[PDB]
């Protein structure tokens, strides 16, 4: 078929999920809260969580680009472009034993240095709870989020999270710290 | 059918916990206000005991070894307050862990059953109960709300150092702000919308 | 599909949400079921004169069936009075977010406070589905007001200013902008 | 018939009493609003809301006494085809009509002072408005006398 792309009201805009009408939900048959790899029409895929439309409506797709493709974030808003259903994909999600990240920090301008790794590690482990992420992606932090972290460029994934993978509450989070392919 | 009854029991089993725990959260929060006020006050006093010298003022001059013997009292009377705050925050932590465990239990049951229950059967509202989908969504939103509130509370409260006597004198406002920025009473409206249990 | 208008319960029995303080039409569980009316959902009101307005149903267990309490301003907009009959329809169609709305004052001709007002309209009405040519009611710091819908622009690139139960609608969210032109 | 009239009298009395009481409460409210304004959000808002509630209580009183007036006029007309102490019993309707007119215009003025009290500039307006609220400048004192006189003729 063909789907419009409305903007995203505030409530969802906070979190990760992407809404969708029961038509396409019946189409790709994902129960709920699943992963859906979405390929923006501007280059750079994206990943979001499924949740039904509020009013049994049809043919529209609101989505939020939390687990984006690097730099291609804003390309998700400010449009009226269509989105064909084939541009969406159901992706399996494994429990992803251990992960490894390289974080930017928020500009707490006034005190950098040695960064009390327990703090940043706790904040990151928080921001990664129960989310599905797919390797090679930024994970922005929601506005007014707590703590210090503001990015989780995803690099190390133990059971090879190339399609995607679910970070579980019992997963080591190695703050490796290798900024990859900066050009 | 039976799966739908499973998730239904799960849901209207999880909610009363959320209600009571919210009540506990609330009460525990309300204790923190006057304590924090008094702490701001002690901060103000201790602020206005470095702006003197105590070596040059007529009367106090005959009192050697005072400036110290005062501070080393104000600090104790502050430290006791701050440990009371610590206790309150431990209460808060207990409640977040409780709620998070229960919500995860609910989702796990659902994921256990969400293959033999067409999402259309999941997603259809009745006359006396919102849609199952909306119920799970609200549960998840409650858990995220509790988590963010708790953690922002802590990273506010554990940045108190006798030595930045300006910041410590703004707590009672930054706190209140951290409270007046979530959505107005989530648990309240969710509890209402589900009052008709199912 | 048929129902007798009445007046709601006097006190706001605090078993009521807060995103719904306005735009409520109390009902009864029995009359809730007899027309497929689900809690928290919207619903449509059709007048015997050809006027329409939409409201958020709510099953508050008060008066019995046949009777559907409204608000006074609702009864004005619909233009009915107690005892009278009205048509109720469970909304089924789409519901999107409404970007642009243009209304003109009822000529209270207060010293115009263009943006000062929107800050209260939005914070006081988010949820009220609208329609071309209706009346709103904010109370910006005590004083009253009365507006008039003229046009709405809907993010699905459409324009109004919406008569049957299976069409578009629109509602105000914290991103809608408004203009004030006669 | 006349029994209804005596009831109208006693009701006039108690109604005006409740009026005054509610006006007192509202005056306290308006004092709070004026002070809170002079000191410099949503607190002010809850204030204005409960003030409006006071106004609605007022309006309820107004509609009850209007019904009183209507019934009195009805009995007046029905006495076409004389009392305890020989009054015209038209005089009664005259009394109730003067009362009604006074109090209704009063209500209008109260409504305007509510409508304006929130956002006022120079303080002198604020004092004059508090005044307008308290002194009820549309109730000629003899009113009470009038009522008393009428109230007198029926115990």
């Amino acid at each position: 078929p063909l789907l419009k792309l409305l903007p995203l009201d505030a409530r969802d805009r906070g979190t990760q999920r992407c809404r969708l009408g029961p038509a396409a939900l019946h189409a790709l048959g994902a129960r709920l809260g699943s992963a859906v790899k979405i390929s923006l029409p501007d280059g750079g895929s994206c990943l979001c969580t499924a949740w039904p439309r509020r009013d049994g409506a049809d043919g529209f797709v609101q989505l939020d680009p939390l687990c984006a493709s690097p730099g291609a974030a804003v390309g998700a808003s400010r449009s009226r472009r269509s989105l064909s259903l084939n541009r969406l994909l159901l992706v399996p999600c494994p429990p992803l034993r251990r992960v490894a990240v390289w974080p930017v920090l928020r500009e707490r301008a006034g005190a950098p240095g040695a960064r009390n790794t327990a703090a940043v590690l706790e904040a990151a482990q928080e921001l990664l709870r129960n989310r599905p992420i797919s390797l090679g992606h930024v994970v922005v932090a929601p506005p007014g989020a707590p703590g210090l972290v503001a990015a989780l460029h995803i690099v190390g994934g133990t059971p090879s999270p190339d399609p995607a993978g679910l970070v579980t509450p019992r997963t080591r989070v190695s703050l490796g710290g290798e900024p990859p392919s900066e050009a | 059918d039976r799966p739908l009854l499973a998730v239904q029991e799960a849901l209207k089993k999880c909610f009363p916990v959320v209600e009571e725990q919210q009540g506990l959260w609330q009460s525990a929060l309300r204790d923190c206000q006057p304590l924090l006020s008094s702490l701001s006050n002690l901060a103000e006093q201790l602020q206005a005991a470095q702006n003197l010298r105590f070596e040059d003022v007529p009367a106090l001059r005959a009192f050697p070894d005072l400036k110290e013997r005062l501070r080393r009292k104000q600090l104790v009377a502050g430290d006791i307050v701050l440990d009371k705050l610590g206790e309150r925050l431990a209460i808060l932590l207990k409640v977040r862990d409780m709620v998070s465990s229960h919500v995860e239990r609910v989702f796990q049951i659902y994921e256990q059953h969400a293959d033999t229950v067409g999402i259309d059967a999941v997603l259809q509202p009745s006359a006396v109960s919102p849609s199952v989908a909306d119920m799970l969504e609200w549960l998840q939103d409650i858990e995220r709300h509790y988590r963010k509130s708790y953690l922002k509370r802590k990273y506010l409260l554990s940045s108190i150092q006798w030595g930045d006597l300006a910041n410590i004198q703004a707590l009672p406002k930054a706190w209140d702000r951290i409270s007046k920025d979530e959505h107005q009473d989530l648990v309240q409206d969710i509890l209402l919308n589900v009052s008709f249990f199912l | 599909g048929t129902l007798t208008v009445t007046n709601l319960l006097e006190k706001v029995d605090d078993k009521i949400p807060k995103t719904f303080q306005n735009s409520l039409i109390h009902l009864g569980l029995n009359t809730m079921k007899s027309a497929n009316i689900c809690i928290g959902r919207p619903v449509l009101l059709t007048s015997l004169n050809g006027k329409q307005e939409v409201y958020t149903a709510w099953p508050m267990a008060g008066f019995p069936g046949g009777k559907v309490g409204l608000s006074e301003m609702a009864q004005k907009n619909v233009g009915v009075r107690p005892g009278d009959a009205i048509q109720v329809q469970p909304l089924v169609g789409a519901v999107l977010q409404a970007e642009e709305m243009d209304v003109a004052l009822s000529d209270k001709d207060m010293e115009i406070n263009e943006e000062e007002l929107t800050g209260c309209i939005l914070r006081k009405l988010d949820g009220k589905i609208v329609l071309p040519g209706n009346f709103l009611y904010c109370t910006f710091y005590g004083r009253p007001y009365k507006l008039q819908v003229l046009r709405v622009k809907g993010a699905d690139g459409m324009i109004l200013g919406a008569k049957c139960n299976t069409d578009t609608f629109y509602f105000i969210s914290s991103t809608t902008r408004v203009n004030f032109t006669e | 018939s006349a029994r209804k009239i005596k009831d109208n009298a006693a009701d006039w009395h108690n109604l005006i009493l409740k009026w005054e009481t509610l006006n007192d409460a509202g005056f306290t409210t308006a004092n709070n609003i004026a002070n809170l304004k002079i000191s410099l959000n949503e607190e002010l808002e809850k204030l204005c809301e409960e003030l409006q509630a006071t106004l609605d209580g007022l309006t309820k009183i107004q509609v009850k006494m209007e019904k009183l007036s209507s019934t009195t006029k009805g009995i007046c007309e029905l006495e076409n085809y004389p009392l305890f102490h020989t009054w015209p019993t038209t005089h009664f309707y005259e009394v109730s009509h003067k009362l009604l007119e006074m109090y209704r215009k009063e209500l209008l003025l109260k409504r305007t002072v509510a409508k304006e009290l929130a956002h006022t500039g120079d303080p002198d307006l604020t004092l004059s408005y508090l005044s307008m609220w308290l002194h009820q400048p549309y109730v000629e004192s003899d009113s009470r006398l009038h009522l008393e006189s009428m109230l007198l003729e029926t115990g």
